[PDB]
């Protein structure tokens, strides 16, 4: 019994017909019959190897970015590893320029000034302005009037680390709005709240659009670290951009304890819950595929990425009856592929190149792939490459009493070009 | 075979646990 | 909710052969803006054919912006339909071509398949174990039926959402695994354990029965522009409600454009087309039209559909004066569909639906009188005199709405031509244009 | 099944091997000269040794230069790039024009490198910290070293690795008993899944489940990778992937492009020599298309001359539809093609011609097969009448609702009634101005 | 306890980010807030659960008036915005008042 | 060098001129121009001489004479170490920094100082690492072997060199460059031990150097500036730095010069097209020059009496009357037909192969009748079309073919003027139809 499908061209496959299509001048050389007259040779193999599928000729790995690095690399009881990621561009500084302008100096007036602007005429010093300390210490209820001065004279991620909880005095002029008493009411809610519901959209819309099981579509191409400032002849820089990079109050903020650890704190050293140096501040991602830019290569994506190989898995879906056969010189003598592909996934009793006296015995171990008297296999799927049915009769005579044709094909290939000359040869 | 179940490293932590009849609050 | 302008349009009012019908679905007139319309309707439910400009033209009162909400009636949900006016686009963070970018990107769709796995038992035994700080979380859920019990292994997003709307032993919870949604169902065991703490028990249900795994694959839709912002910052689900989201790198889009694609072809995805709706178009600017012509040329565009009301007038941005106010170019892009002034019969059609779409009994000769005054000054004035009749006639205590209330109601409220000879007949007493005015009696 | 972009039935330029043109391949009919213009500089393209040669694709509407366009890149390929460009992006509220254009100059210069990976990955099968002497100090991190067990299949090693690097593991929320992933280039672990060895059907977080990863345990891959110039730029600029501090907190905040300094792109063009010169590297240059030029103002040609005169600058060509006008931004200069003379004498000018009434009866003709609607002749001979009368364009945009029409009337031919009914229905642009002409509501 | 909100507050409670503390939503309430353009699927998201708790019949909607005085200065683009804005299905009722006469439209030329 | 393809200024490798300043007719890719090329002589001789502050010149002429080609030889002559910034009219208008802010960044960009530094620096081969890691407690010890043509020693290492041994995991055999103050050990590559590679290092190891380092007043600027570090240079967020930065900095370089340990170096700074600067800008150069600390400017333009951006009066050159007054004009001529082919010759020389001499004088006679940029373009599409007919030289006819597909100005004004109906005018009337 005779069949034939056709199949459509996919996106990665076509995308490499195009990009090796290209070349200089090509003059649509497979389709110009090459490989029916006889470099045109190697323009033939790889118009093959990327026509049929992309992973029998150069493997699919990783999807990372682009590391632009010039980290402590190799030439190949335990191996320990110190982060030692760096940007190949150095800004080289002279040694004149940091002693003589940022540290300070016996020459230098950079520790004097820094303390004559912003401790000896801060506006909230208590010491000289009491009364303006006094004037905001009524308007915000702060209950200590030096938290102005430590304010204004803190960085903005130090001073959002350290949020203090305690509640204001009574008497302020603080006036809660409406918002906020909406937010603070709402704070640990449980569902069927009409309060409740009303102030969370996000996770309705969360929920009912369900993307808590969507994929990552983007990563980014290139990553980088920060560009290394490099000083030559001191120790006080490297100090200082090693502070300034890894600082362990916001690294620590941006981090989390282990659980054993504040265990030996919290029980064993006897340290205080709230003197634990404060770490999870760092934002959930949406979803676990949305962590980190490095994407796997997928199995599923192998089963859907060629034009074949799909129709393929769907035909053994639906034979389970007949043990069938596989042509394997549509790629000249590919069966490593193949092999990975339905022994990763699709797995089945098997056997490959007494050989031939397996398969008889019962059919549920299937023939599968040999290179081309033995036709006692229920049935052959041998389907394309043949510009001569020669060898196509010949591997069919080889092939139960009944003999079954799987015939495939790819629409816009060379496919259509050898099997439709030979189609009327035949 | 059947396939073992994953190991569970609950140690390092405070126990919250409600059953049928009652429910308990193991803490450090 | 609310009765608005266009609340009794449901449909194009289309009969199956592509031929208006001549009242139906809440419509009436335009048959062969109809036609034309639901011609393009079939042609977004073919959804084949990319980038298909269609431009609507007529003078105002004539139902342009009915004819495109009849089509996004008729249009059935969960197809993207943008009502975006020409105004919206000049904004001080986007760009007027990344705003006009955006919106393309909003009204294309696609229907994302998902698998899903269902639980819904009764629940035997938490063993939540969180940490000192209480940071990190792991547990142990047990929950059993009638027929059989599980243990389930627990992370952080599933204690979280036991703890909020909390959940006891005793309780018959349904999980969803792919939206990892939680909706307790009711307390079923009924313990003897009854803190008075908890004043709010839930009602009764009996515990389930069959298996507590069951397969499910359901559909949801989103939105390209949704995909895109999602994916271009690391909190971009912010950014669809604060809309804080901006000048969006072309690197995401084509990244998007590719997986979309992927998505199309294993099976995951089926992209539906949907429909862009400009009203006001004439509003737009120059650099706007030059996007629009060049960003029609896409596989990933919509059908968009646009409405003018000016004749020969100033395209902006520009000195000369161009048809519709759009100029050539663009005007070569489109089809336009036309749209004609109406008579009594089709006015008093409209007079009628809207007055049983406004829940007023009137009477024929007021219903008269109102053609007469829709005829004689605009659709619209007798529209809006309608409910201020209704309410003078609630204020008389009769149902019926009689002539002398439309007649109050006209003499109270003045329509355009007649306020235009008031200011005409003394226009000392308002500002001039000059900025002279008299105040003063003498 | 497939849809239709008003572009798809152009798959190339259609010339044959000694630079002429057929008359029909690749969905173009006529444009003999345009194509083998074209074709020229398809082959100037990739020469890839010239910087900052420049087209413009002069003609009228309806006429092919955007069709030219995209038939440079899909006879140039996908490997090296291509960046469309409408002269309206040039425009940002956010950063000057000047810098949008030198971004897109650098987007369009592509590179091909192919870079060597060390990566750690396997099952964690032991997972222990180790604390630290002060930790309330603070001064320090809460640990010293954390011993990780890692086995796969034929390999099996136990890491000491850096608190820094736990930070990374400790936020992909690595458990024991998963499959993890270390790239030692930068730092960054990528959670793969819970490993199948242990029973997989009784988690409620719709976990991914992997085998072992084969081969050993400090896997050196190489990989082959495809980046253009500006992405690395957007890279060092904003820098994001880092394991620092100030890349972590690179990563949250809100990206706004910046004014990047041509110190950046110096040692990007420095760093990226030192590739090409160590063997990696090759430097794919592109092809870069502005339609609707006279959009744009005179400041930006006039930065657009001098960008175009460096040693890097990509190939673009230009597209204009206006002929004698005014230049934007100015109120005296009166200039062809609406580009001032300053950027003419660097600019070659292609000439486009319009179409004969066979041409376009023919392009009518491919643009139906392409749309898969079968037409009649008389239909066809019809369409081509109005294309000549109205434009090509209209004649173009109708096909699909006669099509619509022919489906509504329960067959799959379409006449002269639907092609009658079309013009019914739907008006072009002169018939629409008549209209307007005619009424007085300013209709 | 009965407690009257409008729906801008209900949108401006839902756009800022509730809960979390987690650096972001710290940092965004220690710096200035900044107005941002409150895209359609937020008031229509809010709109949804406010009609579903009507038609629960435990809350109650009331619109109230909004007055815009000397609206002679709007610009054209204002009143292109409101044609529609006007047109929609939650939006009140709105006081014009003007004592402007003949006179041209700020924003367009001759009109 | 960087990446660099061919570009329009290639050719040029500096100003082709003698000891005595004479111009020679044809050298270091530049011909002609010889009274302009002097000038640009005198120029260069100003900037190297490095004791005059703030002068401004002007080269004015009609378009396509070889301005830019001016400019690119003065740069290309003035070598390295010395600042150059090249910078456009239309760069200044920014959206985040004012008009004044930018032209003062690009005015500090091109002034530099010049320090002379001593660093020490070990740097060799090794032979062996050994570490005896038995970890009792935090205390570990090692021994590493180095190695050069001359050197060859042993070291007893600290715990601080095993943390930095550790990481960048050197390998016997591999070459490292060691820096003893930073402890930052640089991986330079492997030695010839195949059996990406290196030559071994020479003899003497532990040998001081001088790195001669020479930084902007802008990148000084920017450091001093506290709130905005190094960074703002690459993203260039720098944001509108203040006055009194700039007062302290220029203090600390007198301050340095005077104590003589940094040294001053002037540069060029040019700006292409100056005519399209507002008269703003026009006036805050005016008052710009006047520091000490300002560089050489450069402005080049080809308008005639035309208006001044920001006013509504003409004025000469494109520029304002007190600028022309606080400026030299160099002035430049057009090319007659000999300095055409002299041109054309050296593009296509550099760019491709040979031409015949009966092409080479077609080419001439095309750019003496439209354009000398029209013929160079033509040059490359020429030879390309001659590759297309497979043939080595660039014949008559492949120019002859190049010339019908690629029209110059005149062509395509002339052929807009007889097809007007069919192209869109400044009213937007356009024929697209071809019927009636
Ligand atoms: N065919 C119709 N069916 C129903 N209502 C209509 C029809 N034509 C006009 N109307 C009414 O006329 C009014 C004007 O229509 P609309 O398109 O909204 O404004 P305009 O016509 O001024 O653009 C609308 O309120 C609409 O209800
Ligand atoms: N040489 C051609 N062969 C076939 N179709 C063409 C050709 N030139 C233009 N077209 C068609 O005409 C339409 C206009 O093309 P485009 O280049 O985008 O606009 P314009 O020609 O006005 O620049 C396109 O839809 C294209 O399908
Ligand atoms: N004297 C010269 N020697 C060599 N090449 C020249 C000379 N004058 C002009 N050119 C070349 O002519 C081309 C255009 O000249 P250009 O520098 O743009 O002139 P201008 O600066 O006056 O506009 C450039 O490629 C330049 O190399």
């Amino acid at each position: 019994i005779e069949i034939d499908v056709l199949c459509d061209l996919t996106q990665r496959q076509a995308k490499l017909y195009q990009v090796l299509k290209s070349q200089i001048s090509t003059n649509y050389d497979a389709i110009e019959n090459a490989a029916t007259n006889d470099n045109l040779i190697n323009a033939v193999m790889q118009f093959r190897k990327v026509c049929n599928h992309p992973d029998l000729f150069e493997r699919a790995d990783v999807d990372s970015p682009f590391s632009f690095t010039t980290f402590g690399k190799t030439t190949s009881k335990f191996t320990d590893l110190i982060y030692s990621s760096r940007n190949p561009i150095k800004y080289s500084l002279p040694r004149l320029i940091y002693e003589d302008l940022i540290l300070p100096n016996y020459n230098n007036d950079v520790d004097i000034a820094n303390k004559l602007k912003n401790v000896k005429f801060n506006i909230f010093n208590p010491s000289t302005n009491y009364e303006l300390c006094l004037f905001l210490s009524k308007l915000t209820g702060e209950p200590s009037l030096n938290e102005f001065f430590r304010v204004s004279t803190t960085p903005l991620l130090k001073r959002v680390i350290e949020r203090t909880n305690g509640p204001k005095n009574t008497d302020s002029l603080s006036f809660k709005t409406i918002t906020q008493e909406l937010l603070e009411v709402t704070r640990n809610a449980p569902s069927e709240g009409v309060m409740a519901s009303l102030l969370n959209v996000e996770k309705h819309a969360y929920e009912r659009e369900y993307l808590n099981c969507i994929q990552r579509g983007y990563h980014p191409n290139v990553s980088a670290p920060p560009v290394t400032i490099e000083v030559l002849g001191s120790s006080h820089v490297t100090n200082s951009i090693n502070n300034e990079l890894f600082d362990p109050l916001i690294s620590q903020a941006l981090s989390d304890i282990p659980a054993i650890t504040q265990y030996n704190m919290h029980v064993k050293k006897g340290i205080p819950v709230e003197d634990f140096p404060k770490t999870g501040l760092f934002p959930e991602p949406l979803n676990k595929n949305f962590s980190s830019n490095i994407s796997m290569p997928s199995m599923d994506r192998f089963i859907t990425e060629s034009a074949k190989l799909r129709k393929l898995d769907e035909l053994l879906v639906k034979l389970k009856s007949e043990g069938h056969r596989v042509l394997i010189y549509f790629q000249m003598t590919k069966m490593m592929d193949l092999m990975e592909e339905y022994l990763t996934y699709r797995q089945y009793n098997h056997i490959r190149l007494d050989l031939v006296h397996d398969w008889q015995t019962n059919p549920e171990i299937f023939v599968f792939l040999l290179s081309t008297n033995l036709t006692a296999a229920d049935t052959v799927i041998f389907y394309d490459s043949d510009w001569n049915p020669t060898i196509d009769s010949q591997a069919m005579d080889r092939a139960t009493r009944q003999v079954t044709v799987y015939r495939l094909l790819v629409r816009g290939t060379i496919e259509e070009r050898m099997r439709d000359r030979a189609k009327q040869k035949e | 075979f059947v396939k073992p179940r994953r190991p569970y490293n609950s140690e390092g932590m405070t126990r919250i646990l409600r059953r049928y009849e009652e429910d308990l609050f193991c803490t450090f | 909710s609310l009765i608005a302008a266009h609340s009794h349009i449901t449909g194009l009012g289309l009969d199956e052969n592509l031929q208006p019908r001549p009242t139906s679905e809440g419509m009436v007139g335009q048959l062969q803006a109809r036609r034309a319309a639901g011609v393009i309707l079939k042609m977004v439910q073919n959804g084949t054919i990319a980038g298909r400009a269609v431009l609507v033209a007529g003078p105002p009162s004539t139902g342009k912006t009915a004819l495109a909400m009849g089509v996004s009636q008729s249009l059935g949900k969960d197809v993207p339909f943008t009502a975006i006016a020409g105004s919206e686009i000049f904004s001080l963070e986007l760009s007027k071509t990344e705003a006009l970018t955006q919106a393309f990107r909003k009204s294309i769709g696609i229907k994302i398949k998902e698998e899903t796995e269902l639980i819904e038992g009764e629940v035997v035994e938490i063993q939540i174990d969180r940490s000192i700080t209480g940071g990190h979380k792991q547990g142990k859920l047990t929950i059993k039926t009638t027929d059989m019990e599980t243990i389930y292994e627990l992370g952080n997003k599933m204690i979280d959402g036991l703890t909020k709307e909390k959940v006891l032993a005793g309780d018959v919870i349904s999980i969803d695994k792919a939206s990892g949604k939680i909706t307790k169902l009711g307390r079923s065991f009924a313990r003897s354990r009854d803190y008075d703490a908890m004043g709010a028990d839930t009602r009764f249900v009996q515990c389930p029965e069959g298996e507590l795994q069951k397969r499910k694959t359901v559909v949801h839709t989103v939105s390209l522009h949704e995909i895109d912002v999602i994916n271009s910052r690391t909190q971009g689900f912010l950014a669809l409600f604060t809309g804080d989201t901006g000048e969006i790198r072309s690197e995401v889009r084509d990244q998007i454009n590719t997986k979309v694609a992927e998505w199309k072809e294993e099976g995951k995805a089926e992209i539906v087309p949907g429909v862009l709706f400009i009203d006001e178009v004439h509003m737009l600017d120059i650099e706007c039209f030059s996007f629009i012509n060049r960003a029609l040329e896409d596989e990933f565009a919509p059908i968009v559909m646009m409405a003018t009301n000016r004749g020969v007038s100033k395209t902006r941005g520009t000195n000369y004066k161009s048809p519709h106010g759009l100029p050539l170019d663009l005007l070569d892009r489109s089809i336009i569909i036309t749209t004609k002034s109406y008579n009594e019969q089709e006015i008093k059609t409209i007079l009628s639906i809207r007055a049983q779409e406004e829940e007023v009994e009137l009477s024929s000769d007021a219903l008269d009188l109102l053609t007469k005054t829709g005829v004689e000054t605009s659709l619209r004035y007798s529209s809006n005199l309608i409910s201020v009749a209704q309410q003078i006639a609630m204020k008389r205590k009769n149902n019926t709405v009689e002539v002398e209330d439309v007649k109050r109601a006209y003499l109270l409220f003045l329509d355009s031509a007649r306020s235009v000879k008031y200011v005409q007949e003394n226009e000392s007493q308002y500002i001039d244009d000059q900025g002279n005015v008299q105040i003063s009696i003498a | 099944v497939t849809r239709t972009a008003a572009h798809t039935h152009i798959k190339g330029l259609g010339l044959d091997e000694s630079g002429v043109a057929k008359r029909v391949e690749g969905g173009f009919v006529g444009q003999i000269e345009a194509r083998e213009a074209c074709g020229v500089i398809v082959d100037l393209i990739k020469a890839k040794k010239m910087s900052g040669r420049a087209i413009l694709l002069a003609g009228g509407p309806s006429t092919g230069k955007t069709a030219l366009a995209l038939a440079i890149s899909q006879e140039l390929g996908p490997k090296v790039p291509f960046c469309p460009l409408v002269g309206s992006e040039l425009y940002s509220v956010e950063v000057k024009k000047t810098e949008t254009l030198m971004e897109n100059f650098r987007r369009a210069i592509g590179l091909r490198i192919k870079e060597t990976k060390e990566v750690y990955e396997g099952e964690v099968t032991e997972l222990t910290p180790e604390d630290a002497e002060n930790p309330l100090g603070g001064y320090g991190k809460t640990i010293s070293h954390v011993i990780v067990g890692l086995k796969s299949a034929k390999g099996t090693k136990t890491l000491r690795l850096d608190p820094t690097i736990y930070e990374s593991i400790q936020r992909e929320k690595v458990s024991i008993g998963d499959v993890i992933y270390i790239e030692a280039n930068t730092g960054a672990v990528k959670r793969v899944g819970r490993s199948d060895a242990y029973a997989t059907e009784f988690d409620l977080e719709t976990e991914e489940y992997v085998p072992l990863p084969k081969g050993e345990v400090h896997k050196k891959k190489e990989i082959v990778q495809d980046v253009t110039l500006h992405d690395l730029d957007v890279a060092n600029a904003r820098p994001q992937g880092g394991q620092d501090v100030i890349s972590m907190m690179g990563q949250l905040l809100k990206p706004k492009k910046t004014e990047i300094t041509e110190k950046l792109r110096q040692e990007v063009n420095k760093v990226v020599a030192k590739y090409i010169d160590q063997g990696v590297a090759e430097l794919i240059p592109g092809v870069l298309f502005i339609d609707e030029v006279n959009m744009l103002d005179i400041e930006i040609f006039t930065y657009l001359n001098k960008a175009l005169e460096s040693n890097i600058a990509p190939v673009v060509v230009l597209a204009s539809n206006r002929g004698m006008t005014t230049v934007r931004g100015t109120e005296d200069v009166i200039s062809p093609h609406g580009v001032p003379p300053d950027l003419i004498d660097r600019l070659l000018i292609v000439r486009t011609l319009p179409y004969d009434k066979d041409e376009i009866r023919t392009i009518i003709e491919r643009r139906a097969t392409v749309e898969r609607l079968q037409v009649e002749s008389s239909a066809l001979d019809l369409l081509a009448t109005m294309g000549t009368e109205t434009s090509l364009r209209y004649a173009l945009q109708l096909l699909a609702p006669c099509g619509i029409l022919a489906q509504t009337s329960n067959r799959k031919e379409i006449v002269v009634n639907d092609v009658n009914e079309a013009k019914l229905l739907f008006l072009d642009a002169k018939r629409s101005t008549k209209i307007l002409e005619t009424s007085a509501n300013y209709l």
